[PDB]
């Protein structure tokens, strides 16, 4: 699984973690994922192994081996796990939790306790880490954005104009934009300071964009910062270029769209839909360059690893 | 009960004959004994499980309820008018349930009716007399005005705003 | 008392303007209420003065020189205008109320409430007896001596409407009420001395078929169990058990009681023994002998019950047997204006409804020549359903007083509550009546759909709809209303009527019902209001509430399932409206409504202050969490801020057809409705 310069896999309500090979498409392992659903899917920084986020608890499966089950295990939360992430030195894992609280944990230490914790009003839905890792950005239903400093350990808050649920945020690879979207269907987005570290976080928004009519869930930056996606449960998936924020182009499965990921290069686009099938896309061009299928229920999270 | 107990046995050929007779009987007279005899027949067979008599290839909604209006019986047209809305409305039928509201003592339900109609057909179907059925003076004379603005000289719309000024009481603008 | 509030020097003008508007006309009823609630307003400003600032010596003794000046004239305003009122005055009465167990110690407040008791008739007082034998044991010794006195006054004439109540208040575990009930009940004896044995008589043998011990033991035995094998609780499952072995031992006195302990009392008897040896030798083994021999029985009961369809009166009661021609009143038909009627006898045999709870359905033979049908509830708390139903029938006065709602005839259904004891109650019976529940499942049974065709469809898009998130649980819920049909209450309430031109007048009911029902229970903070819990008549189409246990937001704090819902309105219950929707009747209603309401708030806050602050119901709010005097004022500030407007953010101030929007807008949500508890039907 792990010897190709590509990984990918999805997973949904159906139990089971599946592997595909991009190229021309096939299942290559199965993993089991007894007892609930999945809610994310992340590859460490290492290139080895997988974490998923579901109830109550987060596995690790690996990838060079291919043969075991789970090697690592978290237990002992509440509630539901909404997101999880790595720092690029593989030693600490950051995740907000359903129950209202962030968390870090370490990987090494087989302490079964998080290192620190943070708490806040109403559940939590995305967190984010800045480029220069020292940084995290936290949403919460209650329509508000929380920014945490690890090293002195103060907190600041922000709330736009709605009082509705922020459902994610993602600040792009080189520190200039950072953008949330709201269940309204309406998307936010802040220019940001030059330099990363050691910086006043000048967070002004630059202008809001009506991307959707209904419920937005997601949104990422390309990892040049040229595009900027936005899926949506209207059965569209838009891209916006950031010289002019304006239309580029816009998908259409016409279920919903959950997820969303890009290529190393801004060349493709990686979708997952609840209709039980994942689709590959070519940014330009806009049509279907290949499909995945095999799962027997919905597909609602993705990752894809196109690193080595 | 003759009359189900009768057609349950009869063959498809001789039904359609009864069918037409009765079709032809419904359009002909306006013997109120006739038309009323024939509602409450239709009315018993749409209770039972035979299925209700199939006239004119619609069930008769549309010619029941045009003549249940003239029977005097104002809530058979309701009901036939509120089954011709679930097949889909027009801004023709709304204009026949506000006048039916109206005639049954229910302003209320025409108020209702006035508003599906604004939040679901905008502006350019909306015509001043809905206005004046339901006695808000007011608005009628804020659009007879807007289009008396436009439009040249009309009778009716001066005739309307005429109307309209008599209501609310203003005799100088009136005689003037 | 507008573009100023309320002040220090506000107060002294108005009190000049009213007592001048009293002098110049002394028979003005206007004048008199609101001097008397000018007052009343000014001692309750100085105290959280007192508390905001004082809080946060001489300041005691400055507080009872200055706050004695404001409390006699509001006694003596507020009883002129109870003689002025003759009619309406619950409001005043209760004001009086709320002042005498407050200030009555002091002494010349006392002189004042001595001398205007006796100057009111004594029908005045016949409103509020719930109220007066809650408070019978007051600790204070001034108000006890005034209470009994106008309690046993209350008892030379109309005493029909005083022994009820204070036969429940004669069997109690704590020893002062139950003396005072003695003491006033031996007053009463010289008066009649028939009708206090025979209520007594009445009472104590009513109480006893309600439960019998199979039954008593089919309970005590799970609860025992569950509290040892469950939670580990030793001390709790004694404290469940020993009151059982005890009781049997008082010894049978009828058929019933001694074929029970022929057929079980030896085992039991062996298992208290087992749990004898237990409380010596500490051997855990002997209680698992002792749950050993109490299974057996558990078991033996658990199928003997089932069969119980009807109980006869000569193996349960032949007391009641035996009676005829009393001189008791049937319960809940006192009215001092109409003739009196008598049971005449009791009808020999009871029908038990086939349920959990296993209710009796007991009929009566009145004097006059009909016959009374009751339903004998036990283990059931049913005080709240009392006061409840006093509130309802103020606020029917309120609306039947109004000329746009009495051109509607908009008002609420009520029933006729009579407690017994703690436990155990009467609750009058309502013909013509049928759940949601029992119409949907009869109609969805004919025309042979599956009864959880919905939860069945949920369920197979994803078998883990309990534990999803909540953006996951919305998708799922809005699939499963989608493919669905729900027309089902108004396809079957156009079939079950005989004509065309009744189903209009029924449809104009039920819908003016529904909507003053739900404007009501907001403001109430009524909650559990599933498709069980509401039912509708069949003659009209009026809708009818029942279980008024959850009140003021209980439901909406509570831990597991906290529900996020004002009032029920789901898509089955809006498309039996008219075929454009929510915008006709149901909103102008709304409106109406909550116009009268927020007309007339101090009738309302009066009810409600003196509910919330009965000592002896309190326990349904400390319970939530995981004192009582904060959370009692903050629910009625809530309600306050309901009342006023003032509900959505404290800086703004809506007017009535912005709130009811918002109102509306919440309750049919997705996001909210996802939510609810499965078995609260959200897509009915
Ligand atoms: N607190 C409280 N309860 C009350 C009950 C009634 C009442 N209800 N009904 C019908 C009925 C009677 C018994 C049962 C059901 C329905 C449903 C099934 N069931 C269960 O026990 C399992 C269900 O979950 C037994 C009446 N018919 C005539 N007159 C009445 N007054 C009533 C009225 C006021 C009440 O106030």
């Amino acid at each position: 699984v792990g010897s190709d310069p590509v990984i990918l896999a999805t997973a949904g309500y159906d139990h089971t973690v599946r592997f595909w090979q991009a190229h021309s498409g096939i299942c290559t392992r199965t993993v089991q994922h007894q007892d609930s659903q999945v809610n994310a899917l992340e590859v460490t920084p290492d290139r080895s192994m997988i974490a998923a986020a579901g109830y109550q608890h987060i596995r690790m499966y690996d990838l060079n081996s291919n043969n075991p089950n789970p090697i690592i295990s978290y237990d002992g939360v509440n509630k539901n796990i909404a997101s999880v992430g790595f720092h690029e030195d593989g030693r600490w894992m950051y995740t907000g939790g359903e129950d209202c609280t962030a968390r870090i944990w370490d990987l090494r230490s087989r302490n079964l306790q998080c290192q620190r914790i943070f708490q806040v009003n109403a559940p939590i839905n995305c967190v984010c880490l800045h480029p220069n890792q020292a940084e995290l950005i936290v949403g919460d239903q209650s329509g508000a954005i929380h920014i945490w400093d690890l090293k002195t350990d103060h907190n600041e808050q922000l709330i736009p104009e709605p009082e509705v649920s922020i459902t994610s945020a993602h600040i792009d690879p080189d520190a200039s934009y950072m953008a949330a979207v709201n269940s309204t269907g309406n998307c936010y987005v802040w220019n940001l300071t030059g330099g990363i570290g050691d910086e006043v976080t000048q967070l002004i928004p630059k202008t809001k964009i009506p991307a959707h009519t209904r419920y937005a869930l997601q949104c990422r930056f390309s990892p040049d910062s040229t595009l900027l996606a936005t899926c949506s449960a209207d059965q569209t998936c838009k891209i916006w270029r950031t010289s002019n924020f304006s239309l580029m182009t816009e998908l259409s499965i016409k279920g919903w769209m959950w997820g969303c990921a890009f290529s190393g290069d801004s060349q493709y686009i990686v979708t997952a839909s609840s209709d039980n099938l994942a689709r590959l896309w070519c940014v330009e061009t806009g049509e279907i360059k290949r499909e995945y299928g095999g799962h027997q229920k919905a597909v609602v999270c993705l990752a894809f690893n196109d690193s080595v | 009960a003759a009359f189900v107990s009768c057609w349950s046995e009869l063959n498809e050929d001789q039904q359609d004959e009864l069918i037409r007779s009765i079709e032809l009987a419904l359009t002909s007279q306006d013997i109120a004994e006739v038309t009323q005899t024939l509602l409450n027949l239709a009315e018993f067979m749409e209770h039972s499980d035979k299925g209700p008599l199939p006239l004119r290839d619609d069930n008769g909604i549309v010619l029941l309820g045009e003549r249940a209006a003239k029977c005097r019986a104002y809530a058979k047209a309701l009901h036939y008018k509120e089954l011709e809305f679930q097949k889909g409305p027009t801004p023709a039928i709304l204009e026949s349930l506000i006048s039916i509201n109206n005639k049954l003592q229910q302003p209320e339900a025409a108020a209702g009716v006035l508003e599906y109609a604004m939040k679901h057909f905008g502006e350019l179907e909306i015509q001043a007399t809905w206005y004046e059925k339901l006695h808000e003076w007011e608005d009628a004379l804020v659009a007879y005005d807007k289009k008396m603005d436009t439009n040249k000289d009309d009778p009716e719309l001066m005739l309307g705003r005429m109307r309209c000024l008599e209501a609310l009481g203003e005799w100088g603008q009136l005689h003037q | 008392l507008n573009l100023q509030g309320i002040n220090e020097s506000t107060i002294p003008k108005v009190l000049q303007y009213y007592s001048a508007a009293t002098e110049h006309d002394r028979s003005w009823y206007k004048a008199w209420h609101a001097w008397a609630v000018m007052n009343f307003e000014a001692v309750l400003h100085y105290k959280h003065q007192n508390q905001a600032r004082d809080e946060k010596k001489k300041v005691t003794e400055d507080l009872s020189k200055t706050l004695l000046m404001y409390t006699v004239p509001a006694v003596q305003g507020f009883f002129r205008s109870i003689s002025l009122s003759r009619g309406n005055n619950l409001q005043d009465t209760l004001r009086v109320l709320t002042l005498w167990f407050d200030y009555g110690h002091w002494p010349d407040v006392n002189e004042a409430l001595v001398e205007g008791v006796k100057a009111i008739q004594i029908d005045t007082w016949l409103q509020v007896i719930p109220q007066l034998i809650a408070r019978i044991d007051t600790p204070r010794p001034l108000v006890g001596r005034l209470i009994h006195q106008l309690l046993t006054d209350i008892g030379r004439y109309h005493p029909q409407a005083l022994i009820y109540p204070l036969t429940v208040a004669s069997k109690s575990t704590t020893t002062a009420r139950h003396n005072a009930a003695n003491k006033i009940l031996k007053n009463m004896c010289e008066h009649s001395n028939t009708l206090v044995q025979q209520a007594m008589m009445v009472s104590e043998e009513l109480i006893r078929v309600a439960i019998l011990w199979h039954e008593m033991w089919h309970e005590g035995l799970e609860e025992a169990s569950r509290l040892y094998f469950g939670e580990r609780n030793v001390k709790g499952m004694f404290e469940v058990l020993e009151p059982l072995h005890a009781m049997m031992e008082r010894g049978p006195q009828t058929l019933k009681e001694t074929s029970f302990n022929q057929a079980y009392g030896r085992d039991l008897m062996e298992a208290q023994e087992w749990c004898r040896k237990y409380m010596k030798s500490g051997n855990v083994k002997d209680l698992t002998q002792a749950w050993d021999l109490y299974y057996h029985v558990f078991r033996r009961i658990s199928k003997q019950l089932p069969q119980l369809t009807s109980l006869e009166l000569q193996y349960v009661s032949p007391k009641l047997l035996m009676c005829r021609d009393l001189e008791l009143a049937v319960p809940g038909t006192y009215d001092p204006n109409q003739p009196i009627i008598r049971i005449q006898s009791i009808a020999p045999s009871l029908q038990v409804i086939t349920s959990k709870q296993r209710p009796r359905k007991l009929t009566l033979m009145g004097s006059n020549g009909h016959e009374f049908v009751f339903l004998l509830k036990g283990h059931e708390d049913l005080r709240q359903d009392e006061r409840v139903m006093q509130l309802f029938g103020l606020v029917n006065t309120l609306l039947a007083n109004d000329p746009t709602s009495l051109r509607k005839n908009l008002s609420i259904q009520r029933y006729a509550v009579i407690p017994l004891s703690t436990n155990s109650g009467l609750i009058g019976w309502v013909p013509h009546c049928d759940t949601l529940h029992a119409l949907i499942r009869d109609y969805r049974e004919k025309k042979k759909i599956l009864l959880n065709i919905e939860h069945r469809i949920m369920l197979r898009m994803a078998p883990d709809y309990d534990h999803l998130t909540l953006m996951q649980k919305v998708e799922v819920f809005e699939h499963a209303v989608n493919n669905t049909a729900g027309d089902d209450l108004a396809k079957l309430l156009w079939l079950k009527s005989p004509s065309s031109e009744v189903w209009f007048d029924r449809r104009t009911n039920y819908t003016r019902s529904l909507a003053v029902m739900s404007m009501v229970g907001y403001i109430l903070g009524l909650g559990d209001r599933h498709p069980s819990n509401l039912m509708l008549d069949r003659l009209s189409g009026k809708i009818l509430h029942i279980d008024f246990g959850d009140c003021f937001e209980v439901a909406m704090t509570r831990e597991k399932f906290p529900e996020k819902i004002p009032f029920r309105l789901t898509r089955m219950l809006t498309n039996a409206m008219e075929v454009t929707g929510l915008d006709g009747n149901y909103r102008i209603t709304c409106h109406t409504v909550m116009e009268v309401l927020r007309e007339h708030k101090d009738s309302v806050m009066a009810v409600l202050e003196a509910f919330v602050y009965d000592p002896l119901l309190n326990w349904r709010l400390m319970d939530t969490n995981t004192a009582l005097n904060k959370k009692a004022i903050q629910i009625i500030n809530r309600v306050r801020d309901k009342l006023t407007g003032r509900d959505f953010s404290h800086d703004d101030t809506l007017d009535v057809p912005t709130q009811v929007e918002l109102l509306i807008k919440q309750a049919t949500s997705h996001e909210n409705l996802c939510q609810c508890y499965i078995g609260w039907c959200p897509f009915w």
